[PDB]
């Protein structure tokens, strides 16, 4: 039917620039906490503060 | 018993340069399957103290900090490092009874004689003994240290599983021919210990005629010893995360060094009348969804295992000697030899936001391609495996090296590397090197020949 | 004690620790655990139950 | 998973059909025939390939 | 409703007359025939 | 001779008019003895009562109300007619647990198990059935998973009742603790719940029933927090005096359930009210995990077996008309996923209905959530299901149903031969 | 939002496994995930 | 319960299901003779007055 060919040169421009200000708004609120070691670390502490 | 006494003698006799102590071990159908124990080749352990450098390595200082370097020639630190990570390392005793059985019934069809406080009927679907030794640097013991166990079958996988001796020596201390009084006196407990992560239990035992009864060695567990030696092992389990960490903040760099247009890197066929705004809002929903699902078993952790081997180093310095020369001269092609990047295997991150479920690890091969070629991601059957088509998906691409892919739907790519940088080096080495393969039963003495099958001491046949 | 009978708990006025001596008792249970307070479901099918116990003939 | 239960309908897609619920939609006389597609995991009768 | 009967036959896709029916892998009973008239 | 009972079972399963204070009971009482011995009388009423004015019977979809009815009732409380119902339902039961083993060719254990606990997965207690009271006695192998890691470690279940213990209450929803009876199930009853959860229901309901679980802590503290239950000794002016003040929802839930001309209404809402102490905890399905016996471990040894039965619940037969708003759905077995009643009770499940109409079926192939869709790792295939499709309503379907689950081990087939069978 | 193509006109296929075609969602599917990404958080 | 075949029945070729192709007591298209409430699916029916 209808497709275009993988070229080189063809890109993807942005959408509409305020969804990659989404992006952004996105990685600082992910800066603050969600770091996936702090579980691990108060989950074995609190299992040594159980024994 | 058969590897108990004779290691129980050996640390005896080996007592006086490292004072090891034995732990004598049994395992079960919890740590690993009937499968994994009937062709399990040896055992590792390593001794690290509550400091949580090594037993093996220098006392004071490394050569093995100045993070990582980033290089490709050295890419650790070259393989002196590697030989460190090998004679931190030691190949304790090890046997396997692949049967079900009663443990305390089968020291009674022994020569051993039990006595437990309260009788235990336990049960398990086979056995492999193995026996410890923990390393009491003076005559005195540190409660915060921790152990290590490599588990190793012929494949080159490995299984690591950590504790603290804090659980080893809790309730024992507090209490507390040779080959004929041994089995007289006996066993005087039986206790099981979890490991430092709650995964996975295993049963010690503890003869009263063991040399350890009669050292007298002091045992002291200190708090302060104890908040170090669990920030010790902090950073040695977030040598995998804050890698993953690493890769997030390269696409949020460069999507802002680029500003939004990113191109295509990759073979797709598209379509102009279909919305993107749909999926450039699938990005953002799946790409937490990846860090939501993060683990050891991934890509870009089997992107690094080629590199930290033996010979990974000369041969990647090889690689661009032999780009980085001179045309070949017309008088080198008439009498020369005949001189010498087909295809190569990476490994892919398989994102799908439709399920929330997320492969891992995938085995990807991948060439270029003729009529300017991009790139096409084949699996191992020539399948052209065509997640990228989906919209369902986005997939992380990875490199033997530290190049990097980020692809959308549709085969559009943002091509970064990987840093490493802010990691140090001596945490990235023991989480993942690649460890050599040590000769035993069966292994053929050259390097690498038609393999004969396995030795599978297993329980379905006799022993023999 | 009050604290928990009205931000807490949420009982009318009409009932109070004097006419109803299982609450008076339980004011020094509630009060010993000062977490859970945001929870208020749970204390409500606690004095439920107690209410329901304390009636039998038993 | 308990509070998760509606979050697997929110999604509107299919689930496929499984192999082994593909052996039970034929007949007791057309099973052996070659119209059949899953014949190829039939293999032994106290397992199920 | 194409692709789905075909799956439901067993036969393939459209791909002076040619030799469609390619020939069995084994045969004790010779050649074959049977029509049809509903 | 048990047509007539049989008849009245698939009367009052399949029937639309099940009285909804039936799947409230179950999951108040947990089948505690005394807790029964409390509503005893109650229990009469709402027997005599609901079948003198409905044809139908009442509390057969559970299986503790059966047994308790049937032991602790016989002191002449019903007329004997229903009372012989109920015996013959327990009746049946031990015949079909008669059958499933072979009693001619059983004496003496093999390996910690019993001869019968290989011949037949029906007497194994690494079964679980899928709406489960108790724990079983026997756990020596089987595992069960709550989140993450399986609870082998026997310091996470505790309860205690009449101390009113407050941390149960705050954290029921939170899975980690999970709190039994402290009564460990034996063998015989474990037998019988087994067979009525996974034989005579299923091939007597045709796969209409389902599994529902109730937000109680939400519900009481809207439907027993009036003070005409607070405020009681240890009015009758008008009808409409009591109606406003047990509320609205008792009026319309115990309208004729337990009204009789010698019991009002609030008297018997506070006969109900005596035994809301026996609390329990909201649903939790849980995965059990058990590797087979020593005789099925030969071949793929390292094979483990997912199994999700559900816990506190209640496998109801028809969609509850006024209890849709502290319900929750849970298909989780190929057993008792029924969309409509799924579609009924939720909102996003009869979307999904609407969006996909051939997913109306029956015979198992309604997709089951992914936690619970491990077809090559449960116990009961989609044959099983195929089968409870089309079964007649007849007793030899609840036969044949216990007579499917003969296993395949090789102790199992010398046994099975050596009946002639 | 919209890509900026390099052939001008676009081509047909022959829907092999070879030929890596785009996305067959035409209107509804996409409107369906795009639900689905709203209501999954 | 016998109009449909219900041992077959599943998956769709169309988004009508398969079950509205081998009856016509499943299918949208056959309206019943006295109507007092329209029906959900009018994606091929068009009505006139």
């Amino acid at each position: 039917a209808v497709f275009f060919e993988p070229h080189e040169e063809n890109v993807l421009r942005c959408p509409e620039r305020v969804l990659r200000r989404l992006l952004e708004d996105a990685a600082v609120t992910m800066r603050g906490g969600g770091w996936r070691e702090d579980v691990l670390m108060d989950r074995v502490r609190k299992r040594y503060l159980r024994q | 018993m058969e590897t108990h006494l004779y290691s129980d003698l050996a640390f005896e006799a080996r007592f006086a340069d490292d004072e090891q102590l034995p732990l004598h071990l049994v395992l079960d159908q919890e740590v690993l399957s009937n499968e994994e124990a009937e062709t399990l080749r040896y055992v590792y352990y390593r001794n690290v103290d509550s400091a949580g450098r090594s037993t093996g390595r220098a006392p004071g200082g490394d050569e093995d900090d100045a993070p990582a370097s980033d290089d490709a020639e050295d890419a650790v630190g070259g393989d002196r490092a590697f030989d460190r990570e090998r004679r931190t390392w030691q190949r304790a005793c090890f046997r396997v009874l692949p049967r079900p059985l009663e443990l305390l019934d089968y020291l009674r069809q022994s020569g051993l004689t039990v006595t437990l406080e309260k009788e235990q009927r336990v049960r398990m679907f086979y056995a492999v003994f193995t026996t410890l030794g923990l390393r009491c640097p003076d005559n005195r013991l540190s409660g915060a240290q921790t152990l290590h166990l490599r588990l190793v079958w012929p494949d080159g996988s490995y299984r690591d599983w950590e504790f603290l001796a804090r659980d080893l020596l809790r309730e024992e201390m507090e209490a507390n021919a040779r080959t004929d009084e041994w089995k007289g006196a006996g066993v005087s407990r039986l206790r099981e210990v979890w490991d430092v992560q709650h995964r996975v239990r295993l049963r010690v035992l503890w003869y009263v005629n063991s040399f350890w009864r009669s050292r007298e060695l002091s045992y002291d567990d200190h708090e302060v010893e104890l908040y170090r030696a669990l920030d010790a092992y902090r950073a040695r389990i977030a040598v995998e995360y804050v890698l993953i960490r690493a890769v997030r903040d390269e696409i949020y760099a460069v999507l802002r060094r680029d500003g939004g247009a990113l191109p295509q890197r990759f073979a797709c066929h598209v379509s102009r009348n279909m919305s993107w705004r749909v999926v450039w809002e699938l990005c953002r929903h799946a790409l937490a969804l990846w860090m939501d699902w993060a683990d050891v078993r991934s890509c870009i952790i089997k992107a690094l295992t080629p590199r930290l081997s033996r010979g990974a180093a000369a041969a990647a310095q090889r690689a661009r000697r032999q780009r980085e020369r001179s045309a070949p001269k017309p008088q080198e092609l008439l009498f020369g030899p005949r001189n010498e990047p087909a295809e190569q295997t990476w490994y892919a991150d398989v994102v799908r936001c439709v399920r929330a479920q997320v492969d891992l690890g995938v085995e990807v091969r991948a060439a270029r391609c003729p009529r300017t070629g991009l790139w096409i991601v084949r699996d191992r059957r020539g399948r052209l495996r065509r997640w990228l088509s989906q919209p369902e998906v986005c997939v992380l691409y990875v490199t033997p090296d530290l190049d990097f892919y980020w692809v959308l739907p549709g085969g559009f790519a943002v091509s970064s590397r990987v840093t490493l940088h802010g990691l140090a080096q001596r945490a990235l080495r023991d989480r993942f090197q690649n460890f050599e393969a040590v000769l035993a039963r069966g292994m053929h003495v050259e390097a690498g020949r038609q393999e004969p099958e396995t030795p599978r001491v297993s329980g379905r046949r006799l022993p023999f | 004690h009050r604290h928990v009978v009205n931000v807490v708990l949420e009982l009318p006025t009409e009932i109070s620790e004097a006419t109803h001596p299982v609450l008076a008792t339980m004011l020094s249970k509630y009060t010993r655990m000062s977490s859970l307070f945001n929870d208020k479901c749970a204390f409500k099918l606690d004095l439920l139950r107690m209410v329901a116990v304390s009636r039998t003939r038993r | 998973a308990a509070r998760r239960i509606p979050h697997f309908y929110r999604v509107r897609r299919e689930v496929p059909r499984t192999v082994n619920e593909m052996k039970q939609d034929f007949v007791v006389t057309d099973f052996y025939k070659v119209g059949n597609i899953t014949l190829y995991t039939e293999l032994h009768p106290f397992f199920d390939f | 409703v194409d692709r789905w009967i075909r799956h439901a036959a067993g036969v393939e896709r459209p791909q002076f007359g040619s030799m469609s029916e390619r020939n069995a892998a084994a045969t004790v009973h010779g050649q074959k025939a049977a029509c049809e008239l509903i | 001779d048990y047509e007539e009972t049989l008849r009245l079972f698939k009367t009052t399963v399949t029937s639309p008019n099940y009285p909804e204070l039936c799947y409230l009971v179950d999951v108040l009482v947990h089948g505690n003895v005394d807790a029964f011995l409390l509503i005893r009388t109650f229990v009469a009423r709402c027997i005599v009562n609901m079948f003198h004015t409905r044809q139908l019977l009442v509390f057969a979809h559970s299986y503790a109300l059966v047994t308790l009815i049937a032991e602790h009732l016989a002191d002449g409380a019903l007329p004997p007619q229903l009372l012989f119902h109920y015996r013959n339902l327990v009746a049946v039961l031990r015949l079909v647990t008669r059958i499933s083993a072979l009693p001619g060719l059983n004496n003496g254990q093999l390996a910690e198990e019993p001869l019968s606990a290989y011949v037949n997965a029906l007497h194994d207690h690494r079964l679980w059935p899928p709406f489960v009271t108790h724990l079983p006695r026997n756990m020596e192998g089987v595992q069960v998973v709550a989140d993450r890691q399986p609870l082998n470690p026997a310091n996470i279940e505790a309860r205690h009742h009449g101390v009113s213990d407050v941390p149960r209450l705050g954290a029921m929803d939170a899975d980690e603790p999970l709190f039994v009876d402290d009564y460990r199930a034996t063998d015989d009853e474990w037998t019988l719940q087994k067979v009525f959860y996974l034989c005579l229901m299923p091939a007597m309901t045709n796969n209409r029933a389902c599994g529902l679980g109730l937000n109680l802590k939400t519900l009481l503290v809207d439907l027993f927090y009036r003070p005409a239950f607070l405020l009681m000794p240890a009015p009758e002016d008008s009808i409409a005096a009591q109606r406003q003040a047990v509320g609205e929802m008792l009026t319309e839930l115990v309208e004729d359930v337990a009204t009789d001309a010698h019991t009002p209404l609030l008297q018997a809402c506070r006969e109900l009210f005596l035994a809301v102490q026996f609390v329990g905890e909201h649903v939790k399905v849980l995965e059990v995990r058990a590797p087979l016996d020593h005789a099925q471990r030969q071949g793929l040894p390292d094979f483990i077996s997912r199994q999700h039965v559900l816990y506190n619940g209640c496998c109801v037969v028809t969609a509850p008309k006024t209890l849709i708003e502290y319900s929750l759905p849970v298909p989780f077995h190929r057993f008792y996923s029924n969309p409509t009643i799924c579609a009924a009770l939720s909102d996003d499940i009869k979307r999904y209905v609407t969006e996909f109409p051939h997913y109306h079926r029956h015979d198992g192939g309604f997709p089951l959530p992914t936690a619970f869709a491990h077809e090559y790792h449960n116990w009961l295939r989609s044959p099983f299901s195929r089968y409870s499709a089309t079964c007649p309503n007849v007793l030899h379907s609840v036969m044949t149903l216990a007579a499917m689950l003969y296993k395949i081990s090789p102790v199992s087939l010398v046994l099975q031969t050596k009946a002639h069978i």
